[PDB]
DNA sequence: CGTGCAT
DNA sequence: AGTCATTCATG
């Protein structure tokens, strides 16, 4: 009688429907265990069997979107199954009974054997009929993702999945903080995991927050152990808490300039879970997908806005830096509505790298060979202006200089903040020739004269093999001896450039360190200064002509 | 992963690296042949390729590409511009490259790109390379370790002073102006005879620079100062006539301007003087230079003080400039401000060259004389030599048998045994004539080697030939 | 100011 | 196939 309008009970599909009654049965047996081990099995047959650690018919009842013999009149599976065999072990016996198609009983429920003492357990195995279903092929990947994400909020339960076709298996158990890890597994991490607990008049909210270098925000919400896919007032309580708690943190001893919104949520991922007392539980229409209960907004905003006005004040590290990020987000965002170097994909001043490459040509191979997630490319076109000889007028009217002053994002001179920067490492990558040497020299003097902190915090670097098995030393080629000599990177392919000098795994970068500020100041000012005679003599004295 | 170095250390291994290279191998001419590395490679490469004065012009881009791929690991623009410059006869007193097409002008308009033009060495450039095949000069491996290139050319004329050089590196710059070939050679010849010669006396032969652009050079004492020390400021002034136009007006006509001056910029700046009325008098400025003659007309107003106008233009334009000597060259791998060490290094260089050339030819002549001696002998004993080779088991056994049975050396055995059958149809007399000519040839060379004077005579004899072949002063001299 | 090998 | 700018030294 459900067989006739199946979409109403399940939303038939191919095979989102098939994968919907398994959800119904599994969530049902969960619901039953809540009031401690559910095992699912895909068989060689094609059939599916859920079993758990009168439980029986309260079990086979489904269409079951909840949590927190007798019947069998409308078990929406029984109705939608070729055959369905069912079995209970209880009191000291074991009973089995099966049905075909409509759920017309092929036999009566009989004792099919002796059960190990009073030990109890329920099991349903069934094959959907290929009549009312177009796909009978249960996917293990899908069932997996379900059971998985199900098990997080289900602290009381452990559930498993075995595929007897592919002979593979998982099991799931979770003792909300983990969930944010699971959500940010293969991503890069701006802040650690922030976790905020709290009861406040009947309501129990529990949130973890953790940013990434991503763009899309990713916020999951849970009331009473099930998901609010469509958000709700608790979510709005959580979003409204941060946008206004951090604005305060900006405003105060930070940066506001006196005189933002979703910009705070860029790359934010968070799993938010409240406990509502159920007599206050109210959602939208038909489905329990969006929490409507009004008190949830000012209780979540309560608990959260409290804990992380504290957290922000508690450490100006992940704090003021995080705000700056919002304004960089605020910057381009409004510059997109105003839209109506080669940059790193995601903004991460903690691992981002700026490559100043000698030449647009080498700049090309650099763009092609790079890891675009965290590596930016800035081609320098021609010898860089000598920041010692030239005037601070012309020095600031220089394209190469002026766009580094901007791409770096910290300004220049004494009006220069090292915390508003954009990269953890600025890497100078030149040809392995005399002129590359020269270029390294003119850039080093600029960074010393005009961004000394960056060179002082060991942020400025200098990036190739000499021989081909590869070697760098005249000694390393004799160990290989038990041969092509590299004349340039141009003899460099993007593939090779990476393996050899750009990959943080397989590369060597000289790190510039200002050791003795005063004897360092003598060196720059003598090699690069206006006066020729000093230089000439330095050369006459240190340069071995032979 | 990471290794630290000091700011003080980084800027030291780098600027030293660069400084050394720009001084030795870029901006500064070698004191002996007067060429920067890029120019030597240009000349060497075109000569290797037979792209000489006596053969068809060859596409510029072909030449440039070969220079780049074989010798000079830099941009083609730079090579090409260098090649073009060596062909411009208002920059070079004696051009070394002949180029067909737009290769620029005194007005400084861009030369055609190297896809249009074509080029070859000039005849005189041939004399810079004379005897390069005779192991006369030291060779090194190219950037590539694939091929040898010369580190200096044989220079059968004194190109450093003849063509000049300029001239900017690190810690040093250079400015050496051009001189007249016959004059520079007269000086060299005197100095060969009188090594301890003083400048005063040298200047009876070499009175001063000789610009391709001509003009008037004023400053005898600064010329002397520069010939002694390598530094000096001289004045260079346009050749000017005056022409009495009808109706009481005059007109200043310029016909030679100062070296390194862009005609067109000069004409514009002189007209700027007229448009701005900085001084009164100028009626019109008119560049009247055609393809065969330089002529600028500065027409004056009626009742215009022509001396005042002229003098003002001399001071406030490049109608007249100061020219500064700063003769720096590379001597024994290092930069030198230099006249005495320059000439003397050159003389010692030619000595090595001529000595080496002569060892090389003598070596050739001996190897040959040695073989001709064996052949003269073989003929006294053909029938039995053919018999012997007939009886030998193979090439190597035949040679062995010729040594053992008749005392020929390896080298003679090789020659005898690699003769073609038709040679057996052949007279000891022809061979004896050759033996005699070789003995004379070896005596001449061996003397040169054992006694310096014979060699210096050759060098003078050759410098005089070059002079007789390649013109009159262009630039007048004034005290 | 512009020169000439370099970027 | 021109055009744009920079190094370096010098007067
Ligand atoms: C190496 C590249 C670098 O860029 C260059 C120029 N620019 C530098 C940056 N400016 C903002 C715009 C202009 C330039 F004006 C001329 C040349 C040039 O003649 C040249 C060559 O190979 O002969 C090569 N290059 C040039
Ligand atoms: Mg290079
Ligand atoms: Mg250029």
């Amino acid at each position: 009688a459900v067989r006739k309008r199946p979409g109403m009970y399940i939303g038939s599909t191919d095979g989102a429907g098939l994968h919907h009654l398994v959800w119904e049965i599994v969530d049902n047996a969960v619901d039953e265990a809540l009031s401690d081990r559910i095992d699912v099995t895909i068989n060689k047959d094609g059939s599916l069997t859920v079993q758990d650690h009168t439980v029986e018919v309260i079990f086979t009842i489904l269409h079951a979107g909840g949590k927190f013999l007798h019947g069998v009149g409308s078990s929406v599976v029984n109705a939608l199954s070729s055959w369905l065999e069912v079995e209970i072990t209880r009191d000291g016996a074991v009973y089995k009974q099966r049905f075909e198609n409509g759920g017309k009983p092929v036999t009566t429920l009989k004792k099919i054997g002796t059960a190990p003492k009073s030990k109890t357990g329920t099991k349903v195995t069934f094959m959907p009929d290929a009549t009312i279903f177009s796909t009978t092929d249960f996917k293990y990947n899908t069932i997996s993702e379900r059971l998985n994400e199900s098990a997080f909020l289900l602290k009381n339960v452990t559930l498993s999945l075995t595929d007897k076709r592919t002979d593979e298996a998982i099991e799931f158990h979770y003792e909300v903080q983990d969930f944010v890890s699971y959500l940010n597994e293969d991503k890069e991490i701006l802040t650690p995991v922030l976790y905020f607990e709290g009861e406040d008049n009947g309501f129990q909210v529990e949130v973890a927050l953790q940013y990434n270098d991503g763009f899309s925000d990713n916020i999951l919400s849970f009331v009473n152990n099930v998901r609010t896919k469509d958000g709700g007032t608790h979510e709005t309580g959580l979003k409204s808490a941060i946008t206004k708690v951090m604005n305060d943190y900006a405003r105060k001893t930070g940066l506001l300039k006196e005189k933002e919104g979703s910009d705070y949520r860029e790359g934010l991922a968070a799993v938010l879970s409240i406990l509502v007392p159920e007599e206050h539980l109210q959602f939208e229409g038909q489905t329990k997908d969006k929490l409507g209960s009004p008190l949830a907004r000012p209780v979540v905003d309560g608990i959260v806005a409290d804990k992380l006005t504290f957290f922000l004040m508690e450490n100006g590290e992940l704090a003021s830096n995080l705000i700056r990020k919002a304004i960089k987000a605020r910057d381009a965002r409004e510059a997109a509505r105003k839209a109506r170097l080669t940059p790193a994909q995601s903004k991460n001043p903690a691992k981002n790298e700026l490559y100043l490459v000698e030449g647009d040509s080498a700049g090309g191979s650099a763009k092609q060979g790079r890891d675009r997630k965290f590596q930016a490319i800035l081609p320098l076109r021609g010898k860089v202006i000598n920041t010692a000889k030239a005037k601070m007028a012309d020095i600031l009217k220089n394209e190469e200089i002026n766009t580094m002053i901007y791409t770096i994002g910290a300004g220049v001179g004494a009006d220069f903040s090292i915390e508003d920067a954009n990269y953890d490492k600025i890497i100078i990558m030149t040809d392995a020739d005399t002129d590359g040497a020269h270029i390294q020299t003119l850039l080093l003097t600029f960074f010393y004269r005009y961004m000394r902190p960056l060179v002082e915090a060991g942020h400025v670097y200098i990036a190739p093999p000499l021989y081909k098995a590869y070697a760098w030393t005249d000694g390393e080629l004799e160990e290989l001896r038990k041969l092509q000599r590299y004349k340039g990177l141009g003899e460099m392919n993007a593939d090779q450039l990476w393996e050899t000098t750009m990959n943080p795994e397989t590369r060597t970068l000289i790190r510039v360190t200002i050791e003795d500020l005063a004897r360092a100041e003598r060196r720059v000012n003598v090699l690069m200064g206006d006066k020729v005679e000093p230089r000439r003599k330095w050369i006459e004295d240190n340069v071995k002509f032979t | 992963n990471i290794q630290n170095m000091s700011l003080e250390d980084i800027m030291g291994e780098r600027f030293g690296r660069y400084s050394k290279y720009i001084i030795q191998d870029r901006a500064l001419p070698d004191i002996r042949d007067g060429l920067k590395p890029v120019q030597r490679r240009i000349l060497y490469s075109m000569n290797k390729d037979s792209n000489t004065f006596d053969k068809s012009y060859r596409k510029s881009a072909k030449s440039v590409g070969n220079i780049m791929g074989n010798f000079h690991p830099h941009g083609d623009s730079s090579i090409y511009d260098a090649m073009v410059r060596m062909s411009q006869n208002w920059k070079n007193r004696e051009i070394l490259v002949e180029m067909h097409g737009n290769n620029g002008s005194m007005d400084g308009d861009p030369p055609a790109a190297m896809r249009y033009t074509e080029a070859r060495l000039s005849e005189i450039a041939g004399y810079l390379l004379q005897d390069i095949e005779k192991k006369t000069v030291p060779f090194a491996w190219n950037f590539d370790d694939t091929e040898k290139e010369p580190t200096v050319l044989p220079a059968a004329f004194p190109n450093l002073l003849v063509n000049g050089s300029t001239g900017i590196s690190a810690g040093y710059a250079t400015d050496i102006p051009p001189h007249n070939l016959a004059e520079v050679i007269d000086a060299a010849v005197y100095m060969i005879d009188h090594p301890t010669a003083k400048i005063d006396k040298l200047m009876e032969f070499l009175p001063g620079p000789d610009f391709p652009t001509g003009a008037i050079i004023q400053g005898r004492d600064e010329i002397k100062k520069a010939y002694e020390t390598g530094k000096g400021r001289v004045v260079v002034r346009s050749k000017t006539e005056i022409e009495k136009l009808k109706g009481g007006k005059e007109q200043i006509v310029i016909t030679e301007i100062p070296y390194e001056i862009n005609k067109a910029n000069l004409v514009k700046k002189i007209d700027d003087v007229r448009v701005n009325n900085k001084v009164a008098g100028i009626a019109e400025v008119r560049d009247e230079s055609d393809r065969d003659g330089l002529r600028i007309a500065i027409e004056l107003k009626k009742d215009a003080n022509t001396e005042l106008v002229l003098n003002y233009l001399f001071k406030y334009t490049d109608l007249q400039i100061n020219y500064n000597f700063n003769m720096v060259a590379i001597d024994n791998f290092t930069p030198r401000q230099v006249i005495v060490p320059i000439l003397s290094s050159y003389i010692a260089h030619r000595r090595e060259v001529i000595l080496a050339r002569s060892r090389f030819d003598k070596e050739k002549a001996e190897k040959r004389l040695h073989i001709v001696e064996g052949l003269i002998r073989v003929i006294s004993i053909l029938d039995e030599v053919i018999a012997l080779i007939r009886a030998s088991e193979n090439k190597a056994d035949a040679k062995e048998n010729l040594k053992v049975s008749y005392d020929f050396t390896e080298e003679q055995a090789e020659a005898i045994v690699t003769l073609q059958l038709y040679r057996l149809t052949n007279d000891v007399v022809v061979l004896q004539e050759e033996e005699a000519e070789l003995r004379e040839k070896i005596a001449m060379l061996a003397a040169i080697i054992g006694d310096e004077r014979t060699m210096y005579n050759l060098m003078k004899k050759e410098l005089r030939e070059v002079k007789k072949k390649f013109t009159p002063r262009l630039s007048s001299l004034e005290d």
